[PDB]
């Protein structure tokens, strides 16, 4: 399928095992998030205060970031506008942590026992990552994620870990436009682009790869030529 | 004659295959992999090929490639038959040219306003898509001069070539200086295509096109239950599944309605779609559905749209088929989009002969729900 989550549903069974919520309880929010829809946000956020109890929230944040948010891209928007809508800023955390969590593990996979899907899957959870961090002028601590480090590591690794990690980091930075705090000239935002532009100046980087730095400068009304790559991967 | 898997192999100008990347269309389909270099060669092309959109792609490519930016005049046409079909048409052209600078696309049918569009021709406009009794009319009031026209769409041809169309595609063609390419598409081909093609097809390489209907990639369950228990076993199965977007067959247009109306009650985020509807509220409503207005659609076999709803990935057969054809309509796809993960469906007792008819005459499989979906019916 283009939809496998068994990389992360596999990284998810060796790890703490946290405390799963009864089975009506379950039901009752796959129901919610399978008919969530912007016409009964108030309505559904307000469904799922009064049904999930506080020690459930780790299981709920878990389920929207492994089961809904990495395969269902065409709902960020609305799960973003729900967790806006819930106030729920220790929820937030929590599923902030969930997405850096499975972003590690696609970033630190094995990437020839891959599935077809663990690309996309990428892509989306840095799509979702921008959306809830540098969109809401909250920041991509390095901590984190260090998203430059990210980029030099690939290119050291070749090809194959660009395609991963290039559209990965596209989509993260494609937020950074919707950002008062995060917004080029941003100095955190710029370096990363900086590199970027250092990698698209690579002869033989693959076209789509020049493609999607290209069409990030496009996305965040930068001029591609009035970047200022330096000579880090020079070294390499 | 492919020139190979990837779009950078057919040379076509940088600014085109950015705008094929920021598709989402990574690699040529086998339908664009054949069509393209011919088309690109001059060649007229007869090809067979399913009705809607998937197509397009493989046309709008070479039209777009071979424009040249630099000159104020109509140089392709594309001609198809329904005014939806020509948004759509349109909406990807200008989606796959935008890098291009320039490229000036412009869609004209009867339910565009006349006067509205004959003050757009005043500006440069390089290609035209419409249907074909609008356009017949803009180019007999001069407002679309067509003597530059060197590209010309049959899309649907079987449909622009009926009683309804014939003449007035006739008509069109003799307007156009006499060496243009021609492309033409059509799921079918009746006494009326072929007609066409020898008249007008100079020597066209034909093409059968057509990506057929295949189960492969989905997992199809049934669950026997009563009539009494349908709504509750459809409780379980949104309390249970990952569905991005869902479609839920069912056998008539009343009970549809009765359907759609009795789970919006339950907390349900769904539009209904039947055949008693004026065909610009169906557009309406699948426009809404495919922009994610809302999660889930119920409709009868008359919504054949389904397949270009990338989302939907989860059919539910509220009501099981009589027709292993109707029930391959309903859960088939091609594999542009993939294929639907799940398909689920809802039996009775009287059902089963026809569900073991259809799945022996499909050479299918369709599995019992597992345990524990089934628990929680209960
Ligand atoms: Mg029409
Ligand atoms: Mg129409
Ligand atoms: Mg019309």
């Amino acid at each position: 399928n283009t939809t496998n989550i068994d990389t992360l549903l596999v990284a998810t069974d060796q790890t703490e095992r946290i405390v799963e919520p009864p089975e009506n309880i379950q039901e009752k929010i796959a129901f919610i998030f399978n008919n969530l829809s912007q016409s009964n946000m108030t309505q559904k956020v307000e469904e799922l205060k009064e049904t999930v109890k506080e020690e459930f929230m780790p299981w709920v944040s878990q389920y929207l970031v492994m089961k809904r948010v990495s395969i269902e891209p065409n709902f960020h928007s609305l799960y973003s506008n729900f967790l806006d809508t819930l106030k729920n800023p220790e929820f937030n955390k929590m599923v902030l942590n969930e997405t850096y969590r499975n972003i590690k593990v696609l970033l630190t996979s094995d990437k020839a026992a891959a599935n077809f899907s663990d690309r996309s899957l990428l892509k989306n959870l840095g799509h979702w990552l921008g959306m809830i961090t540098l969109a809401k002028n909250k920041p991509i601590l390095h901590t984190d994620l260090d998203v430059k480090s990210l980029l030099l590591e690939a290119y050291v690794k070749g090809q194959q870990e660009l395609l991963y990690v290039v559209p990965f980091v596209a989509k993260v930075l494609e937020s950074s436009i919707r950002s008062v705090v995060f917004r080029p000239p941003n100095p955190w935002t710029m370096a990363i682009m900086n590199v970027l532009a250092e990698l698209h100046q690579e002869h033989d980087l693959k076209l789509n790869l020049k493609f999607e730095i290209e069409v990030l400068c496009k996305n965040l009304a930068l001029d591609i030529n009035e970047l200022k790559p330096g000579n880090l991967l020079k070294d390499k | 004659r492919s020139m190979g898997n990837e779009f950078e192999d057919y040379c076509l100008k940088r600014e085109l295959l950015m705008g094929i990347f920021e598709m989402g269309w990574e690699k040529p389909s086998p339908i664009q992999e054949e069509s393209i270099p011919i088309a690109l060669s001059g060649r007229d092309i007869l090809a067979r090929a399913k009705n809607g959109t998937g197509k397009s792609g493989a046309y709008l490519i070479p039209l777009l490639e071979r424009l040249d930016l630099k000159k104020d005049n109509i140089q392709a046409m594309v001609i198809v038959p329904t005014r939806e079909l020509a948004l759509q048409v349109s909406q990807i052209c200008i989606q796959v040219s935008k890098h291009m600078g320039g490229a000036k696309v412009m869609a004209t049918t009867g339910g565009t306003n006349l006067r509205d569009d004959i003050m757009r021709l005043d500006d440069t406009v390089h290609v035209v898509i419409a249907t074909p009794g609008r356009i017949l009319d803009l180019i007999k009031k001069g407002v679309a001069k067509v003597d530059h026209v060197q590209m010309i769409v049959l899309d649907e041809a079987d449909k622009l070539l009926s009683q309804d169309f014939v003449q007035i595609m006739e008509d069109i063609i003799l307007t156009l200086p006499k060496n243009r390419q021609i492309l033409l598409y059509s799921a079918t081909f009746p006494l009326s295509v072929q007609k066409f093609m020898n008249s007008h097809l100079q020597k066209p390489y034909e093409i059968n096109l057509m990506e057929e209907l295949t189960l492969k990639g989905v997992t199809q369950y049934y669950a026997y239950v009563t009539e009494r228990q349908k709504v509750h076993c459809l409780n379980t199965l949104f309390s249970r599944l990952q569905i991005n977007q869902s479609i839920i067959f069912c056998n008539s247009s009343q009970r549809v309605e009765l359907l759609a109306k009795k789970i919006s009650q339950l907390g349900y985020s769904c539009f209904y779609i039947h055949a008693k509807m004026r065909q610009e509220h169906r557009n309406r409503v699948f426009h809404d559905f495919r922009n994610g207005l809302c999660r889930n659609l119920v409709c009868t076999d008359l919504f054949t749209r389904g397949i270009d709803i990338q989302a939907v990935n989860v059919v539910i057969n509220f009501d099981f088929p009589k027709l292993a054809e109707t029930y391959l309509h309903r859960i088939g796809r091609s594999g542009r989009f993939g294929h639907l993960g799940l398909a689920i469906n809802l039996i009775t007792y009287d059902d089963r002969f026809n569900l073991k008819s259809i799945e022996e005459q499909l050479g299918t499989e369709i599995k019992p729900i597992p345990s524990n979906i089934d628990k929680s019916l209960y």
